């Protein structure tokens, strides 16, 4: 079918530790990762799902594999504690995309980020240009609780989609625990 | 047709993959893939060689498992380069080189999807420094054989260098396969950094070697060397007698001095000259 | 199943028989020699695994 | 001692022909290998 | 402080440096030596001690200034010794 | 090249070696076994072996298809 | 805890052979790949190898990446067709120590507890043994870190076996200087020997640049062994060192000149077998 490599990064972060949305914060986006990732299977078999963290230690937890086994027994007791590192985020997001099986692929990333971000918003837009010579569209979507009308994320995909891009969005999130499932419903039924 | 200067460039890690594989489950036939890179109508070239495992005990050739191949195929793949199998090998343990029986069908399986895959056949037990036991094999078509028609036309003096061993000549050469002549694929790359750092000694002529017991052990040469002189003093003395030529049959029951005594003396120079110049040397660099 | 247990001999018919011999010493570590019970006395190797 | 070899290597001479097996004997090898060959 | 050339002090000049007198310089050596802190041998009737091992201290930015020009004019002993070496033996060897 | 050869030619014994025993010798290198199948042979040697180390009625190791002494 | 090393002279190749794969890529690539083999009585041994896919942008370089997947498969079938092969470690092609072979080792210890790297060579020159292996060791300790790991170097060889001499003396073909008489160890421990002492004399030198001007840590736990080295310097000579080193001058020679005495006469009685060859062959046959 259509050549992608569906790539979601999730967010182990230690401000995504609560109680405040109703079963948890990491059960609710992990469910949410695993109806986007029977979303992607069931709509070309040669997508893999595999995650990858954007904390401190930019961890790959699982291998990114067709399986989600392996990525169903990480996700209990995962520990979601660690400093939020974004600024490498962007590097451990895109290197991993060039290890991959076909470069034919489109190039397509899911970041979730639910915590305070402290980067430089002149790093991420060398990073922006950066990935403007590298043609990637990264759909990012704000989950838990952030700087709100969020900051440098604007910047980031409008620095991104930029030089005839325009294809990308920023879903942002909204500050009320409500249940994710239709939070997420705008980027599964578009893009 | 072929002109039998097929001329197979091989490698130099696939041979040491062939004799490692043949050697540690050795007395069981041992087999594997060929995985190369495929050149014109004239030669071959095979560079990566990986290991299939086996079925069950038994010595045999069983079967290949096309699970485990092409999930191999495609392990390397994703990681390396494509190369493409250009052929196949088993072990005859401590026979020489033939195709049996059972070794020509595996083989007919295939030639069926390409017209080249190389027959090879390695021992790991006849090979000692100069010799690697090798000659890979092709199969010839039987339809030829009723034709009584002599196959691979030669055109250069190229393929009648080797002579087929008398074994391999009862076996079906040459009546269903053919020999082709091989060398080897050397590059400095690989041969200066393999003679650097197989046997380098370290720091062990910079010592004085138990130097109490070098003076004892050049007595405990020295003592016996006194009465092997005594039968060179015995020797020499029934000489002018029955025709040396008899002097050589008759003494293969007890030991000759003549060739016993100018044996030590190289041992007792080595150990000594070697030893009394690593003394003086170790005074003038040390202070 | 009728062609379960007749596919147990499709493959059980190329086991070989070995000979049963008696081992009289030991030489080296891989030297090994041996009678059979047939006859002449061999020197004989070994797996590595045994 | 190199005196002792320096003075000894004129008496070899006539070293005639090192034989390698034969002719006759070594065409009647090969037609015995052949022999066995066939059988 | 003494060089390797001797190193070997008498029991006077510990009797000098320390002022203590002689019965117990005897009795303060065996403790140096039980404790490990230096490892030599004991005289008594020529009155002096074969220090042979001392504990290694810290140094400055001035020891390794001798430690330095020691250590250089040692270079060229190797030099100069093996220089006999691949030109005597030269011929044995290509 | 000569020490080339010197170790070449030891591929002979390598592993499936029987066992005969020394009866005496012809000439210099040249002997007579007896194997133990029963029947004797006249065979050749290998010219590494010290000769000195041979009869008391010494056990031999012999090729097992050329019958020589190994 | 480690005594030693043991590289065989396949998985030497099994890196080179990889290194030309890559070499393409022209720019910058390491090769990193995964170490297979045994331990067994205290002394590691090496005995395979494969390299696993390995990227790095040099902006920000502490994004590295195993396919852990290309990991777990082919050790799978390498344990599948070899149980008696297991993981050692790993490697890395290692020029100059790269910056990410501190936590490339932490990744992966949850496989090998002591999780052994080894630096290889791909341009081959010096006078040694160009193959380098280290060890992890950490510490709460002295001064630099509360977190404090850095790699010490476990000696390493290249070790041989009965298998693969066959094909390593079968390879070479270019020069072997053995016949080990009186000067095989002549060039290999007496020519090269005192200039192994060379560089070993040389490399302390290259520390001692930092007297005033080089880089700011300056000794601490360096300069104990120094003050050592020339302090066991060894003994002068004005002792019976003098007179026991004439002792056995005159004890070793005399075996020397009683074995130089007897390979005159040798020599003499071949002389006579080669009279005996010459004046009684003229008359015979003409
Ligand atoms: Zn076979």
């Amino acid at each position: 079918m259509v050549l992608e490599s569906t790539m979601v990064c999730v967010d182990n972060s230690e401000y995504m530790r609560n109680g405040d949305f109703l079963p948890t914060r990491l059960q609710a986006q992990q469910d949410a990762v695993n109806i986007v990732c029977h979303s992607k299977t069931r709509s070309n078999p040669e997508n893999n799902v595999g995650l990858i963290t954007l904390a401190n230690d930019c961890e790959v937890l699982t291998t990114l594999t067709p399986d989600t086994g392996r990525i169903l027994s990480k996700l209990h007791t995962v520990q979601p504690k660690g400093k939020i590192t974004f600024c490498t985020g962007i590097r451990v997001a895109h290197l991993a995309l060039k290890h991959r099986q076909g470069k034919n692929h489109k190039m397509r990333i899911i970041a979730f980020v639910g915590s305070p971000v402290e980067d430089n918003e002149k790093d991420l837009v060398k990073l922006a240009k950066r990935l403007k010579k590298e043609k990637v569209n990264v759909d990012i979507i704000n989950f838990g609780e952030e700087e709100v009308n969020t900051e440098k994320l604007t910047a980031f995909v409008n620095t991104l989609n930029g030089k005839d891009g325009t294809g990308s969005h920023l879903v942002t999130v909204p500050p009320g625990p409500s249940l994710a499932d239709a939070l997420i419903s705008s980027p599964i039924l578009a893009g | 047709a072929v002109d039998t200067a097929e001329q197979v460039y091989i490698s130099s890690l696939a041979l040491l993959k062939m004799l490692k594989h043949g050697r540690a489950g050795v007395p069981m036939e041992v087999m594997g893939l060929m995985l190369g890179e495929f050149v014109d109508d004239y030669t071959v070239r095979v560079i990566d060689v990986f290991a299939m495992p086996q079925s069950g005990t038994g010595v045999s050739v069983e079967a290949v498992d096309p699970v485990f191949q092409a999930k191999m195929l495609d392990m390397l793949k994703q990681t390396g380069r494509p190369e493409m199998v250009v052929g196949w090998y088993h072990s005859h343990p401590g026979f020489g080189c033939w195709l049996s029986g059972v070794d020509i069908n595996t083989q007919q399986s295939f030639e069926a999807l390409s017209e080249r895959a190389v027959a090879v056949v390695v021992d790991p037990i006849q090979s000692v420094k100069g010799k690697v036991v090798i000659d890979a094999f092709r199969l010839i078509n039987a339809n030829m054989m009723v034709l009584g028609h002599e196959p691979r036309q030669t055109t250069s003096n190229l393929g009648h260098l080797n002579k087929p061993s008398i074994q391999a000549l009862i076996h079906g050469l040459n009546r269903h396969y053919y020999s082709i002549t091989i060398n080897y694929r050397k590059n400095e790359l690989e041969q200066k950094m393999l003679l650097n750092l197989h046997k380098k000694s370290w720091m062990e002529g910079l010592t004085l070697q138990d130097y109490s017991e070098h003076c004892k052990h050049n007595e405990s040469v020295v003592k016996e060397m006194l009465e092997l002189a005594k039968n060179y003093n015995k020797a020499v003395e029934e000489e002018d007698k029955m025709t040396p030529e008899q002097l050589a049959i008759k003494n293969v029951g007890k030991q000759d001095p003549k060739r016993h005594l100018e044996e030590h003396v190289d041992v007792l120079m080595t150990s000594n000259i070697v030893q009394c110049l690593a003394a003086m040397l170790d005074t003038v660099v040390f202070k | 199943k009728q062609y379960e247990k007749s596919e147990n001999d499709l493959k059980a018919l190329q086991s070989v028989g070995q000979i049963v011999g008696e081992v009289l010493k030991q030489l080296t570590e891989e030297k090994f020699i041996v009678k059979a019970t047939n006859g002449p006395r061999y020197v004989v190797g070994c797996r590595r695994q045994l | 001692h190199n005196m002792s070899v320096k003075a000894m290597r004129f008496p070899p001479k006539s070293y005639n022909k090192d034989l390698e097996s034969a002719e006759e004997r070594r065409e009647r090898e090969q037609q015995d290998l052949e022999f066995a060959k066939e059988m | 402080t003494r060089p390797a050339n001797h190193r070997q002090l008498t029991f006077e000049e510990i009797a000098k440096s320390a002022k203590i007198t002689v019965n117990e310089v005897e009795l303060l050596v065996m403790k140096a030596l039980s404790v490990g802190l230096v490892k030599g041998s004991i005289d008594e009737v020529d009155k002096r001690v074969h220090m042979t091992w001392v504990q290694p201290r810290v140094l400055d930015l001035q020891q390794i200034k001798g430690m330095k020009d020691r250590l250089e004019f040692w270079c060229t002993d190797v030099k100069s010794m093996e220089m006999l070496v691949e030109h005597q033996a030269h011929d044995i060897l290509t | 090249e000569f020490l080339h050869a010197q170790e070449e030619v030891k591929r002979i014994q390598s592993i499936p070696l029987v066992i005969g025993q020394f009866l005496e010798a012809v000439d210099q290198n040249t002997a007579i076994v007896g194997s133990t199948t029963g029947s004797n042979y006249y065979v050749r040697i290998l010219s590494t072996i010290d000769r000195e180390l041979l009869k008391p009625n010494a056990s031999v190791a012999l090729h097992k298809h050329s019958n020589a002494l190994v | 805890a480690v005594q030693k090393v043991v590289v065989h002279p396949l998985v030497l190749l099994s890196v080179v052979d990889h290194f030309n794969r890559i070499g393409k890529v022209g720019n910058q690539k390491r090769v990193v790949g995964v170490l297979l083999g045994s331990w067994q009585k205290k002394v590691l041994d090496v005995s395979n190898s494969f390299a696993v896919p390995f990227d790095e942008d040099d902006k920000d370089d502490s994004v590295w990446f195993l396919d852990h997947d290309y990991l777990e498969n082919m050790y799978g079938m390498f344990k599948k067709v070899n149980a008696r092969e297991r993981i050692v470690g790993w490697y890395h092609t290692g020029p100059k120590l790269h910056k990410n072979d501190i936590a490339i080792n932490e990744l992966m210890k949850r496989y090998c507890p002591n999780s052994v790297l080894v630096i290889i060579d791909v341009k081959p020159k010096d006078l040694g043994l160009p193959t380098e292996a280290y060890i992890s060791v950490e510490e709460v300790h002295d001064d630099g870190t509360p977190t404090s790991k850095t790699f010490e170097h476990v000696t390493s060889e290249i070790g041989a076996e009965e298998a693969e001499e066959v094909g390593v003396e079968h390879l070479l073909r270019d020069i072997k200087d053995t016949t080990v008489g009186t000067l095989s160890q002549r060039i290999t421990n007496q020519v090269h020997g005192l200039k192994g002492l060379n560089s070993k004399l040389l490399d302390i030198r290259s520390y001692l640049e930092k007297v005033a001007t080089g880089k700011l840590p300056i000794n601490h736990q360096i300069i104990y062994q120094l003050q050592d080295v020339f302090n066991l310097l060894p003994d002068v000579s004005l002792q019976e060192f003098v007179k026991a080193f004439y002792l056995k001058t005159n004890d070793q020679m005399v075996v020397v000149y009683l074995a130089s005495l007897i390979r005159s006469v040798v020599a003499l009685h071949n002389l006579i077998n080669n009279k005996i060859a010459n004046r009684d062959a003229e008359k015979k046959e003409g």
